[PDB]
């Protein structure tokens, strides 16, 4: 397989320097560029730079003097750090192989969103919303974003629909995940969602199946 | 009418040049062919061009304007692989493929 | 910094129906230009290389185009699951500029909400708040009212409502209103329900549910 494994820290204080990684695998490292993007909330592709093969960075212009690109290549890692960080950076960092002589990018990470905030972490709490037939699972007063959810690790794709998670008078977000199950299958099937809250290192498995 | 891309297999040695030979001289004039290796899974690794894209991989034109010599200077052993050379009317055609082996 | 500039903003063609994508260069990127298809809360993935060749396991349906300061993304027939933003890019000289994206939606016939409606649980109701969701399912278009009841009481400025992007099964959407009460406050009242209004509903859909039954 070819892959590209990003994490970082969920929160970034202002002012600070903010760091990331991009593990890889399936790949020689000393033999492709990888390139780290931002998007910015509601927002387009945004190039940060490249490193290549042999350990030169080529950075953008307006984001140059406070990115830093480095790689480990006895750990087939790429570093990004960004100092002086303001509210602008907030957004979601992509790292992504470069193939060929005339390089494209090929393939993409899986995105880490980094928010930029002073106020600490908060859990999210997951409560069931039991009841085609419907039925799903409420992720409510967490922060920072994302909230991840699945169903069945991933098996239950079919009549899933992820809501886009909604800011609280309180300051928090929360979202809602629900799935649409047909009932002969209520009584036999399992249905479990997975609610990851990576900020918080809050994974929440959860059984919803009815109530008297 | 596509390109064509000659020889249908190229073995060389490890450590002098390769050459391919693209035939192409399309109803307009106006074009621009790139030479790519396929990968073993089909995705394409563009390696050079005709006129030269400024932004070991030579590409020549003959007097005969139908002609480019593509030549792979000192021939690496990974170098062994699938090519083809593409041509851009300004629509696109592919030549032919062609295997390389380097000993 | 070349400016790649995507003209059809917002595309919304119909099912099975031609959609193309210009994206044109301030300068010459000749044939260093990518395609790049984005789902909300997923990766970008690449459709065309060099901006003619289609990548490995991309659907035949599409297609590149251009050399100089014209690009082009076509899809001969187009299909639910392509509902999505496509992002090009450049790749001839620094800064590697991406483009500003073109949305991509389908356009259908009108469907009717499935609506369903949920209780608090009786772990959140041990915390003082109760929260109850209305949701709307696969229906279209996207403008559609909800209304809250408490005890025949209309709710205003307590829900909060959400909905999905473009359905990749049946080019549908999706709504949930959430109604945030607290517990003393759920407690007090007996009937809630939720009022639907949409294009393919003659008369508003209600879903009404009592406490302990």
């Amino acid at each position: 397989q070819v892959q590209l494994q990003e994490s970082g820290p969920g929160l970034v204080k202002p002012s600070e320097t903010l760091s990331l990684t991009c593990t890889v695998s399936g790949f020689s490292l000393t033999s492709y560029g990888v390139h780290w993007i931002r998007q910015p909330p509601g927002k387009g592709l945004e190039w940060i730079g490249v490193i290549y093969a042999d350990g030169s960075t080529n950075y953008n212009p307006s984001l140059k003097s406070r990115v830093t690109i480095s790689k480990d290549t006895s750990k087939n890692q790429v570093s990004l750090k960004l100092s002086s960080v303001t509210a602008a950076d907030t957004a979601v960092y992509y790292c992504a192989r470069a193939y060929g002589n005339y390089w494209y990018i090929d393939v993409w990470g899986q995105g880490t969103t980094v928010t930029v905030s002073s106020a600490s972490t908060k859990g999210p709490s997951v409560f069931p919303l039991a009841p085609t037939a419907a039925l799903g699972c409420l992720v409510k007063d967490y922060f920072p974003e994302p909230v991840t959810v699945s169903w069945n690790s991933g098996a239950l794709t079919s009549g899933v629909h992820t809501f886009p998670a909604v800011l609280q008078s309180s300051g928090l977000y929360s979202l809602s995940s629900v799935v649409t199950v047909p009932s002969s299958s209520l009584g036999t099937k399992t249905y479990t969602c997975n609610v990851d809250h990576k900020p918080s290192n809050t994974k929440v498995d959860k059984r919803v199946e009815s109530k008297y | 009418n596509p390109p064509t891309f000659s020889p249908a297999l190229l073995v060389v040695t490890e450590g002098d040049n390769a050459t391919f030979t693209c035939s192409f001289s399309n109803t307009s004039e106006s074009f621009v062919l790139n030479w790519y290796r396929m990968s073993p899974s089909n995705q394409t690794d563009k390696l050079a061009a005709f006129p030269e894209d400024r932004s070991r991989f030579r590409v020549t034109q003959l007097p005969n304007g139908r002609d480019f010599h593509m030549s792979v200077v000192r021939a690496r052993r990974n170098d062994s692989g699938t090519y083809l050379c593409g041509a851009i009317s300004l629509q696109i055609k592919e030549s032919l493929r062609a295997e390389l082996r380097v000993t | 910094d070349i400016v790649m500039t995507q003209s059809p903003d917002s595309l919304a063609v119909s099912l099975g129906e031609r959609a193309t994508i210009n994206c044109k260069s301030s300068e010459s990127v000749s044939n260093d230009v990518a395609w790049y298809q984005q789902k909300p809360g997923q990766p970008p993935k690449l459709l065309i290389n060099y901006a003619f060749h289609r990548f490995t396991g991309v659907p035949d349906r599409f297609s590149g185009s251009g050399y100089g300061t014209d690009f082009t993304l076509t899809i001969s027939s187009l299909q639910a699951e392509d509902v999505a933003v496509y992002y090009c890019h450049q790749a001839y000289s620094s800064p590697y500029t991406f483009g500003q994206g073109t949305k991509l939606e389908i356009k259908r016939t009108v469907a009717a909400p499935s609506v369903f409606i949920f209780p608090p649980s009786d772990e959140q109701l041990k915390s003082g708040t109760a929260s109850v969701v209305c949701l709307l399912n696969n229906f279209y278009p996207r403008e559609a009212k909800v209304q809250w009841k408490v005890d025949n009481a209309l709710q205003s400025g307590n829900s909060q409502e959400s909905v999905t992007e473009q359905d990749s099964k049946d080019s549908t959407y999706s709504l949930s209103s959430t109604l945030t009460l607290s517990k003393a406050d759920y407690e007090k009242h007996k009937v809630y329900a939720c009022e639907v209004t949409h294009q393919g509903l003659s008369s508003p859909v209600t879903k009404s549910f009592n406490r302990g039954e």
